[PDB]
């Protein structure tokens, strides 16, 4: 009778998205850039329309390491692009440093980052479902869920030849959800639209009669 | 002057941890009071949802969710049936409880079923529900129905009924008999549609949350 | 498909100041990082100045170092280098070059443009 | 016999105009005409009085309001006609497009004349009608009641909210079960709708 | 800086043939090295940069290995679009550095 | 015996934590009053700072913080015009609450606008100041202004008046018209100067720090 | 409105500069000595001198790595010079013992050090502008402000052929502002003075008449 | 009618001798003439009184003092003059050089004549003028009143320091709103200053 | 549209059988 809280039902940590680095091969670049979305898995995404306004922190935790599974000792810094910020142009951008961009150094050798977002929407819940226009690609979005961008990059000087993978996990602290919504029976399409394809899939798997039960 | 356990390093996935604010002294919108907030899933379970008895092969859409009855000149018939597991794939999966109930592995509880009718004012009939535990195969003709738990419902009068039904856990079997003929006055529809809605009772519980196969 | 073109090239003595631009034409001109090369007499190559897509980082070698300025305009799709005090080895032709990044190697190239310090 | 959405009544927010007096009456919007083919009508209202009466010389006017509704659906058939419809009040509805990409402006705000639904199962939101009982409802089941009546307070992240923009929630009426009736009778059975927004406000003129 | 010198300023080869050129760094550049192509009176073309990798549109005959200090540049078939001066690039760190050129001889 | 969360060795730039002194016993050199402490930065955007209303081209200097007046040979014209966002590029950047609204994404609150007039003591004539709400655009004439709000002031009489606007989140237009012709008796400069001063109420605030692109 | 605080608006920490060893290539001598700029960036400049006097404790961090961003195991010494006293003379020095002279010891394959320093001046406070001269080079300079060289050294004992850049993070503590200063519009041209450019940058963007609005 | 900057009195700093009698006493600095062209004034004191009295006989022979100023200027102009004049006293004022390197020494402590200004609208110091009012300031508005007061407290980091280096502020008079008067009238507006220092002390003669 | 924005009343028959409208005024001009 506890594990069918809404507390207890967001509770667990999953993994919000992979990002790469890549700086070795044919992509030299050295950097990247992790727009937050929390649809990012359409699993994740069927139990958070579950509720149209919900208020949570997050606390986040990145796990990295090479190609080879291998974990050697180097340096990464870890930068938070707080909503309303410009992001950084390259690798060497004076934006990786400033002072409002709150960051992480970590070595790959140490266990892994961990940190804590506040809620950072200007309305008092978030939105996952707006009608109306922001002011037609306009239509149903919320202009005030932007969470942030975490760039990330590798402090080592120039061209490193290893690219360093990472996976980024997300847990919600401290949910309020209001009111409900009812969950979605077709596929999705598309990533920020409702839109379905035209041939409906059935809710129930049909059967021989009306009468026959196995 | 302390010493490290063997489980130092490792993170774990539900962790029930702290962690660092990134920016202190910032101050969150604060709340207004928002109409709804509903705190557990268990409410949910609790309100009726159409259900879809119908569920046969090329019966389109919406027009599933609905069970045909008309006169059929035949005194005692078996006008549909459906087995009550909520969770096992069948009708039971347009409900509302049909799908919180793919989120956990084990649940309990009681349910309740409940019915209305849609014909035409002046029809008048009887049928009969008949609720089969879940032990024994569905009864063969209405005498050995109506030796078990049953219901007369009666249309002119009662224009919706509720059959709760008593026990299930983690099977059962509901059946719909004619007990007499359709009976209407002169130029009226001769055929109602029945719909069928579900719902969980109090002590409906659930467990250990697992992650579903819907999507 | 693509132009770069430059200007500004020509005879000067030494002192002088001169601003060699270079315009774009034919892809997004914001998205890249851009750079000068100069080719001595000898055909030695040489690097002299770089940008960053968007005006972030801007690198200078040692020689050239506080004595010349490259700027950009996204809007203009052009490329500006402000260079003076020319000594005599500062002659040589200058290429206007794109790069998709610090360390990506260079794809295109100006028809590039000679210099000419002397009396 | 009354619905009141989520438990509450709506009230005022404790400098924002409180008209009162003539956007306190009812309004009689035109009366659709539910056949035995139809399928389906939404409205989507502060829309639907955009234009209409006093009110809309508020609503286009002012830069933010705040409002309530309570809405009365009723529908006459004499006794020889069968059939039943779902009336729901649906807060935050996003409706779709179908693909063999975005829904037409006149899908997404229809006006004081309503929207007939292309796909009525899946409400045209992606969501199964099974369920949307969950929303506020009323059943009119044309052998026992024939009124609905709903009362929906105001529901918004934000205090107030411009009219012209975001749209507080919508209604739907679907006849789930469809309409029959033997030879002779009326062929059409109309369906009427009546809005009195409650406790409204307004500011900057 | 970082000095990258080329072995032979000529080689010499006719229609047909196979040659290969080599590069060498003064220090560990790791696989970063970038080969230009120069024709008589034309702005240097990108070929073959970062080890092997060759750039869009170049044509498969051009082909490059190494890695560390010591790298090789290899055309499978020589043709007469072939003659020009070609040059090896360091991009593993700032500054960039181009080796000192390397013209091509057709014999007839 | 303890164990180690992941969270361990990170560097987190915004620490709040505490560090070794590396000179113990080490004494500071005593505070004594010095007058003037600002705890505050919201202090600062509540003084006036004189507003640059003209930004014309070729304004040169020190003629850009006053707009012009003079004897026009119309009834009703429109003197100047600005917008009221404290933030966005414009007139605004010359005042002390438009530089440091640079370093927050977010403020909130009333402003307030005031007048002065540098023209000789005989003069008199009559200004029409009109506001407008930040959903509209600026009026076309006077006729349309006056229904708004507005404060006609009147000069031989009153020499400065303050504007209070009601409110600004994160857009509105004040407009400045001619009511009547500019009157003076023989033997006056025909033209005067009128110079701005904005300043931000009590309930002004700011939130989620950021470095500005000013420099 | 407690993030429009003095306390709060200098808070976070940021990077005053970046020093280089270089003890591998054509520079072998294996040392070097920083001394403390808060000046240092022309974003950190302006918004110190909005206000003219401020006393305020600082604390350090030193966060460094090879040319790689790897960080091998090999001992570094972060030595504090005091104001007033003298400074090395070469990787050897016997300055680089003494006593006074606190130190830091710390491998690179530790997380980085950190230090607190006290409030060095004589003066009740520093001065961001000193009118008058201090007894034409020498008009307003304040000798009062010195903080200490932060000289740095690689204790492995002849030519590793390892360059170590290292990075010097500040933040500012228990600080409190003294009689404000409005902000300045004009570039700057050299470190110490206040000296601007010749021709005059207006404040505003200019519009096309006093009438049109957007 | 009186601003007391930064809301104090001076005060003593409980052997320094207290002047008091005849250092009291006003004194009175040549009269600026303000023209149409004329483009601001400087002083910086405790430079004027170097020379002038017998303060500057104390300020000149003791190796530290403390003090605090009152300051009054007063413009006389006929009522068919128009224009409007802005006067601040901003402490530690440290003055630039234009570039096509630091100012000359006469640049930095003028004396009792007072200075031009080279560049008004940057101050000369680099910050705009439009944000000079966040120090303590009068409006001197040729259409309402003529006169502006100031008292200075003593302000500085050490408790005492001496007059010939350090120059504890400075004071500017500015002509935002240039002045124009019709033909016939007296060409020249002029303006006068007179400074009462107040509290002073000295020691270490 | 017109209408319903003025005076008015909504009569139904199968329940209500007879209404009643009161005119405000009349002196010594208006329609229903």
């Amino acid at each position: 009778v506890n594990e069918a809280s809404v507390e207890h039902f967001y509770s667990r940590a999953g993994l919000v998205g992979v990002v790469e680095v890549k700086d070795s091969g044919t992509s030299l670049d050295g950097y990247t850039v992790w727009p937050i979305d929390v649809m990012g898995f359409v699993q994740q995404r069927r139990k958070l329309e579950l509720s149209t306004y919900m208020r949570f922190d997050a606390e986040f935790t990145f796990v990295s390491n090479l190609s080879n599974s291998t974990t050697p000792g180097m340096l990464l810094q870890y930068m938070y692009v707080p909503p309303g910020a410009p992001k950084p142009d390259g690798r060497k951008s004076y934006q990786w440093q400033t002072a409002t961009n709150p960051s992480v150094f970590a070595k790959l050798s140490d266990p892994p980052p961990q940190v804590s977002v506040p809620f950072m929407s200007p309305a008092t819940a978030y939105q996952w479902f707006y009608d109306g226009y922001p002011t037609n690609l306009q239509y149903g979005q919320c202009p005030n869920n932007m969470m942030g961008h975490f760039a990330i990059r590798t402090v080592s000087e120039s061209t490193t030849g290893k690219n360093v993978h990472v996976r980024v996990y997300m847990r919600i602290k401290h949910v309020r959800a209001w009111v409900p919504r009812p969950l979605r029976s077709q596929a999705y399409m598309v990533k920020n639209y409702p839109t379905y394809s035209q041939t409906i899939t059935n809710t129930a798997t049909d059967r021989a009669s009306i009468t026959t039960t196995d | 002057p302390t010493e490290l356990k063997p489980g130092t390093n490792q993170f774990l996935t539900t962790d029930d941890g702290t962690s660092p604010p990134i920016l202190p002294g910032f101050e969150p919108t604060p709340l207004i009071h928002i109409p709804g907030e509903f705190t557990s899933l268990l409410d949910l379970c609790q309100i009726e949802t159409i259900l879809e008895v119908n569920n046969t092969t090329g019966t389109i859409g919406v027009s599933r969710l609905l069970i045909p009855v008309r006169a059929q000149n035949n005194v005692d018939q078996l006008c549909a049936s459906f087995q009550v597991d909520p969770g096992r794939n069948g009708p039971w999966q347009s409900t509302m409880v049909g799908q919180i109930c793919r989120y956990y592995t084990q649940w309990s509880g009681s349910l309740k079923v409940t019915f209305m009718f849609t014909g035409s004012f002046m029809a008048t009939g009887k049928m009969l529900i008949a609720y089969t535990p879940p032990g024994s195969a569905q009864p063969a003709t209405r005498e050995a129905a109506m030796l078990g738990t049953h219901i007369v419902w009666d249309f002119g009068l009662q224009s919706s009924v509720t059959l709760v039904i008593p026990w299930i856990s983690n099977t059962g079997i509901v059946t719909i008999w004619y007990q007499t003929n359709f009976v209407v006055p002169p130029d009226t529809p001769t055929e109602a549609n029945i719909i069928a809605l579900g719902a969980a009772q109090k002590n409906f519980t659930l467990k250990l949350c697992k992650d579903t196969d819907e999507i | 498909e693509v132009q770069l073109v430059e200007s500004g090239g020509g005879l000067v003595k030494p002192g002088g100041s001169l601003k060699l631009s270079c315009a774009a034409s034919g892809f997004a001109f914001s998205t890249y990082d851009m750079s000068w090369v100069r080719q001595t007499p000898e055909k030695r190559l040489e690097l002299v100045a770089h940008i960053s897509s968007g005006g972030g980082y801007i690198y200078y070698p040692d020689t050239v170092k506080g004595r010349f300025t490259i700027s950009r305009d996204n809007a203009k799709n052009t490329l500006y280098l402000q260079m003076s005090s020319l000594k005599s080895e500062d002659t040589a032709m200058y290429y206007c070059t794109r790069q998709k990044g610090l360390y990506y190697g260079f794809d295109y190239w100006g028809q590039g443009t000679t210099l000419t310090v002397s009396s | 016999n009354i619905v009141l959405s989520y438990g509450e009544w709506p009230e005022y927010c404790p400098k924002p105009t409180r008209p009162d007096v003539s956007v306190n009456r009812f309004y009689t919007l035109s009366t659709k005409s539910w056949k035995t083919e139809s399928t389906g009508w939404y409205w989507k209202f502060p829309d639907v009085l955009n234009d209409t009466g006093v009110f809309g010389q508020n609503a286009q006017f002012h830069y933010l309001y705040r409002s309530g509704f309570c809405m009365h659906v009723q529908c006459n058939a004499s006794k020889f006609h069968q059939g039943a419809l779902l009336v729901a009040a649906i807060p935050e509805f996003v409706i779709a497009a179908s693909s063999p990409l975005y829904p037409d402006f006149a899908h997404t705000n229809p006006g004081k004349d309503g929207q007939e639904f292309r796909d009525p199962y899946v409400l045209d939101a992606g969501i199964p009608l099974s369920q949307a009982l969950v929303f506020p409802h009323q059943w009119i089941n044309l052998r026992t009641n024939n009124c609905a009546t709903i009362i929906m307070p105001y529901v918004n992240a934000l205090p107030f909210d411009s009219a012209l923009n975001h749209s507080n929630f919508g209604l739907v009426v679907i006849p789930i079960s469809p309409l029959k009736y033997c030879n002779g009778a009326t062929t059409e059975v109309p369906v009427t709708l009546t809005i009195a927004p409650l406790n409204s406000e307004f500011s900057g003129l | 800086d970082i000095v990258m010198t080329q072995s032979h300023k000529f080689m010499s080869t006719s229609v047909g043939d196979r040659v290969s050129i080599t590069c060498k760094a003064s220090q560990d550049v790791n696989t970063a090295v970038a080969w230009y192509q120069q024709r008589p009176g034309q702005s240097p073309k990108l070929l073959i940069y970062s080890a092997s990798y060759r750039y869009t549109g170049v044509p498969d005959r051009f082909t490059g290995s190494g890695s560390g200090t010591d790298f090789t540049f290899t055309i499978s078939s020589v043709q007469a679009e072939d003659l020009a001066v070609y040059y090896c690039q360091q991009h593993y760190t700032t500054p960039h550095t181009f080796g000192g050129g390397t013209k091509l001889e057709i014999k007839r």
